[PDB]
């Protein structure tokens, strides 16, 4: 919503 | 205000994103708490402990003490940055001849930013009171030095697993090691048999990883699930100006992260 | 206040629950059949005037009234507080869900259980005071005019004992339509073979007491009472009558509670007798 | 409410 | 699900507000940072001894160091609360039979709440750990002793005022004393027909004040502006309903308050 | 958001 995520959430 | 047109902005962002994804190792074994935003400046560093064994009876009344917290502390979230320049002439040339802009400096910046961020996750500084995996308190250490002889080696890992279970922790483990011992471990020796990363990887089930950012004799084991760790993100990899000096063009790449070990029980080190 | 909003049951289940509690109460009570009640004052009342004490003043008749017939009290009034009695009542959260789409009838057995316990508490209160609140009751008043009995396993000794008790009531200049309440073993042993002078003793005792002999489990083993049922000698004060109200929204279930506010007023402690 | 008198007056 | 209708609710709020306003002394000497809403629960803290003597320079400019926070850090806004109880039969009575609806318990709760708040401002929590006006750091102690002479209640104040001025920190002062000595300050016979308290008052220019929360033999002088002492409210003193239970009715009056001394140079004590 | 209730108790 507020400047969506770009790089993160590789696996866990 | 900003010379860089839309397409150049897109190119810059994609390059920094791609090098970031290729570079980070810490952000592979830590689920992230969502994009809080720019405005936020501190996060509820929440828990310390708590186990409620729970029970079930047919009717539905058993008096199990729920867990909310032990002590709130509310630490802030720092900022991570590095910076680079463009030499205006190239920006002009890439509008007539060299159509795709040359951004090798951007990769140079992103690599160093990711390296520093990794160092933050794996190590504290104490100049702002940020704990880290190999410096935190309540780490459940265990002596391990018996290596340089492949006749052994895993016993440290199995001891880590059993000692991590005794504190009521199960689930998918994970191992991260310093490159010296990592290369010490891939060795093929007499009694050959097999290597060891397959044994350790199977026993860990979420990956044995590498990081040059550790010391010469480090190494840890975790329990990757949520409700034990987290990663608090305000902003992620982005670029912005730093003004305009000497008709050149400087830039800066940011992100505001903070490790929060909610459950400082699921750790093991040397 | 009661529930009747943000509550599980719908109207029909409410009606059935209220009917169950009323019916089991109306079967259970053996004290509210001997003492006429002062009508329903309302919820908010908490104190009632408690008329002090006794006199033997007789009314007088003359050609012109100058006897002055003073119904007089000069000491105090000493109002008293109206207690509350209750017992818990809990069903489940799954059974209502069943009664939504499953075997439709919803068991309310707990209602009968709770209301029966509450009414037993009634009859324990009316027949006995309690130290903590310092109230009064039929076998625990002061100046009761008792008389020993000690003559049962006899043909009809209970008859002469109750006659002695009635005569002691009469000597104090207080008589009328009598009533009797008795304990289990006595009420059975008196219900025994005829008194070689007619039929079962109960019929003689009823033609004597003339307002019914009644049974009460909650009374002690070997005691019994006689009263003069007329008003202005004993009374019963109600704030609200036995009803069931939703209590709360506990762990997942829905516990209820049954209420009633009562107090007896032994205005004239001369209508008593015991062992 | 304040005057329903559900179960009372049992003829005393 | 409010048990009470509008008029009774309003009477309860008016009572709690009135008792608070009467019994509060701290909020008469400090200025509030605006009502932030209930959600926020953290604030930034301070700036102090960023000594930058200043710059002159002719049509040009030297390179002095900009003034800014000594070290950016945050604090968390505590909560202070009291709880009173009602009965259902009393509410029914006041609804029908006898109609004042006593509110004594609310007044008792409000008195306790305001006393706790003022104790907080004049004395920090030892267990949690905050700053108290009597126990801040860098308080500029001045010997408040050698009284019980006809003059002497003036010498101490004038000495404190020169101590504030020496630190280049002045303005319309304000003064607060413990009840014993504030009463004893009617040593009026100074030289002519004027009250010693009144001449102190014309010196201070914001009123000497009474606050029983002090210990036996203490008192302060401050500088009533902003940018020296501030008070941050998240929400004022309101009455809240905790939900029915046992058909009774519980209740709770809430405060969300924290002061932050930006400039701990405006203090004097014993 | 929520208005001030107790008041400011000037300066």
């Amino acid at each position: 919503e507020s400047h969506p995520l770009t790089v993160g959430s590789l696996r866990r | 205000e900003n010379p860089l047109r839309e397409e150049e902005w897109a190119r810059l962002n994609e390059t920094v994103i791609q090098v970031a994804r290729r570079s980070l190792v810490g952000r592979r074994i830590l689920d992230i708490y969502g994009p809080l935003g720019a405005g936020v400046q501190t996060v509820p560093y929440d828990e310390f402990q708590g186990v409620s064994p729970g029970a079930v009876d047919i009717v539905g009344e058993q008096e199990t003490a729920m867990v909310f917290t032990d002590a709130r502390k509310f630490k802030t979230i720092p900022i991570i940055y590095k910076d680079f320049l463009l030499h205006w002439r190239d920006i002009e040339a890439a509008r007539t001849h060299n159509m795709p802009l040359d951004v090798s400096a951007a990769a140079g910046a992103a690599a160093l930013c990711a390296q520093q961020e990794d160092e933050l996750i794996f190590y504290g500084d104490a100049r702002l009171g940020y704990e880290g995996l190999m410096t935190a308190n309540g780490r459940l250490t265990v002596p391990l030095g018996d290596w340089t002889s492949p006749g052994g080696g895993f016993q440290a890992i199995v001891e880590a697993t059993r000692k991590l279970n005794e504190q009521g922790h199960f689930g998918p483990y994970a191992v991260v090691l310093s490159p010296r011992l990592y290369s010490q471990l891939h060795r093929i020796y007499e009694k050959t048999g097999v290597l060891e990363i397959e044994t350790i990887r199977q026993l860990a089930s979420d990956g044995v990883y590498q990081s040059n950012r550790l010391r010469g004799e480090s190494g840890v084991v975790v329990s990757t699930g949520r409700e034990n760790m987290d990663l608090a993100v305000s902003m992620d990899m982005v670029a912005a100006y730093l003004g305009a000096s000497r008709m050149n063009h400087p830039f800066r790449v940011l992100e505001a992260l903070l490790l929060r070990i909610k459950h400082p029980d699921a750790i093991c080190t040397l």
